[PDB]
């Protein structure tokens, strides 16, 4: 199962 | 014994051709379960193993769901990055991402992985202590910056120490049948002569799982670490792996040439010998 | 920008036996960047309807591809692969051993 932090950008 | 989980994670930007091309794909072990291209026709993550295909709608849209987020923060952050290394908006360039978690043999977490690359080369990547950061160069350390004031770190480590090694717990019982059954190799050696001073030993392994193997001649029972040519394993297609490793004998003195095959799949080392 | 031109195998998936249905496969592995192209082909013709694996990549960041088709091995028939890549001045194309 994936992972996902909302709007993380370099 | 040990397995692992990874997802990977490619964007390729193509100036006049489009919108930067999303690839990602899943891996348990050295099995590839999951899938997303971009470019498909309706673009939506597929199952690629049979023991994933059990999981429901709402597994599949929340996984849709996150590859789409990825593949749109990618083109953002391959913007941001022609900024901050200065080039031009002509180029094609790429961006890369790996993450996931090692558990031993008692399901506990052995190791958790976060990195990521531009053009090829180390960007910025997650430090085993899963909370402290690495950057390649200054323009890495600006991301850094952004992640430590976000504590991306924190909510990573929170993911690789539970749901990571949880959901790979639960693969690896749903797949059992084949995510926990190794497959030998099956060996033998091959004799080319080359010249009628020489000839071509070639010791095989096919067939095997995992890919992980270790195939080395030996000379009166030295390593040949210097005279052997070993190919890069191989997939065979079908899940299994092949690889060879071969070395160029003077003719006559075959008999001093051992070969030696280590595989989890087999309960001692093999030592094979060309039998004329 | 770096580049690593494409490491290439080109085998079957099973023990070659003539008149024996088989998979011819065409491995390219260590490569960057991604774009490559790759044509199995038939006595020196492309093939047609040759699929392959989604894109993914090693330790290093390098990329790897499988790109096989189904096809029944003979003796007079010869088999290759046929790949272009950036680092290549020229389409490199290698020919199927029944023994490697």
């Amino acid at each position: 199962k994936r992972w996902i932090i909302l709007g993380l950008n370099k | 014994g040990s397995h692992s989980m990874r997802y990977f994670h490619t964007s390729v930007s193509r100036p006049g051709r489009g919108e930067p091309r999303f690839i990602t794909v899943g891996y348990v072990d050295d099995t590839l379960f999951v899938r997303f291209d971009s470019d498909a026709a309706s673009p939506r993550e597929e199952p690629r193993a049979p023991w994933i295909e059990q999981e429901g709608p709402e597994y599949w849209d929340r996984e849709t769901q996150i590859c789409k987020a990825k593949a749109q923060t990618d083109r953002e952050d391959l913007r941001t990055l022609l900024r901050y290394y200065n080039q031009s908006e002509a180029g094609s360039h790429t961006l890369q991402n790996m993450y996931g978690c090692d558990v031993g043999p008692d399901g506990r977490l052995l190791r958790g992985y976060h990195q990521n690359a531009y053009d090829g080369k180390d960007y910025i990547a997650l430090n085993e202590d899963l909370s402290s950061w690495t950057a390649a160069d200054t323009a890495a350390q600006i991301t850094q910056r952004k992640w430590e004031a976000a504590r991306v770190a924190e909510q990573l480590r929170a993911y690789l120490e539970g749901e990571c090694v949880e959901w790979l717990r639960r693969y690896l019982e749903n797949g059992k049948e084949t995510l926990q059954r190794a497959d030998p190799p099956k060996t033998h050696v091959t004799h080319h002569p080359i010249s009628d001073h020489e000839a071509t030993l070639r010791c095989w392994a096919l067939g095997f799982y995992p890919a992980e193997i270790t195939l080395t001649w030996q000379r009166d029972g030295e390593d040949q670490t210097q005279d052997t040519e070993l190919v890069e394993t191989r997939p065979a297609g079908d899940r299994t792996f092949q690889k060879w490793a071969a070395v160029v004998v003077p003719s006559g003195e075959e008999q001093r040439y051992t070969c030696h095959v280590q595989h989890e799949g087999l309960p001692k080392p093999l030592t094979l010998r060309w039998e004329p | 920008m770096i580049q690593r031109t494409p490491k290439i195998q080109v085998y079957s998936r099973h023990p070659a036996e003539n008149g024996k249905s088989n998979f011819l496969n065409c491995y390219v592995s260590g490569f960057h960047p991604s774009d490559i192209e790759v044509d199995l082909l038939k006595n020196g013709e492309r093939i047609e309807k040759v699929e392959h694996s989604d894109l993914s990549f090693s330790k290093d960041w390098s990329f790897y591809l499988l790109y096989y088709t189904e096809f029944t091995p003979t003796e007079k028939d010869e088999y290759a692969c046929r790949v272009n890549h950036v680092t290549l001045s020229q389409p490199k194309i290698v020919k199927w051993d029944r023994d490697m």
